[PDB]
């Protein structure tokens, strides 16, 4: 009534989505999260990407205290391919 | 309060600390032959402890820091040749 959402049947179905978290966690050490200070962070866009950032940015200092997350990338299309 | 040498950027020979910490145990010295992946030094930073691995295949060329000294992000630990 107040928020909008159809009843169940017509919930839309828009093609596919796919989620990576992107982390220090480096892959030829273990995944162990790395730390220290981020040189360069650029991030990309354009149709059909989402992101959501968490502490990532030019200057930004990973300490070991939190988790490794520097951003979320999502993906969405019409076809999964 | 003398500073001490870092590793030059980007100079393959060079392994530097990757993060703020101190010296455990000194595995290799000046001269020795070395193969890519063993262990030349363990380190810790918070209590965590990492493994210094050779880069690949070459001779140590001499260390630059004592058992039990402490160690700063970028501080050349040992040369290989």
């Amino acid at each position: 009534r107040e928020i909008g959402l159809p009843a169940q049947s017509e919930i839309p179905l828009l093609g596919s989505a796919i989620q990576c978290r992107i982390t220090t966690e480096d892959p030829q050490n273990g995944f162990l999260p790395d730390t220290g200070k981020i040189d360069t962070y650029r991030s990309p866009g354009g149709f059909g990407i989402r992101l959501d950032v968490g502490n990532a940015y030019a200057g930004y200092e990973v300490t070991p205290y939190f988790d490794s997350l520097l951003v979320k990338v999502c993906t969405f299309a019409n076809e999964f391919s | 309060v003398v500073a001490k040498r870092k590793a030059e950027t980007g100079n393959p020979n060079q392994i530097g600390a990757t993060m703020p910490g101190s010296v455990l145990e000194i595995l290799v010295k000046a001269g020795d032959k070395v193969q890519k992946g063993q262990a030349l030094m363990v380190t810790e930073a918070m209590k965590m402890e990492t493994t210094i691995e050779a880069p690949f295949d070459g001779e140590i060329v001499d260390l630059h820091v004592v058992k039990g000294e402490a160690i700063q992000t970028q501080d050349l630990l040992i040369e290989i040749n």
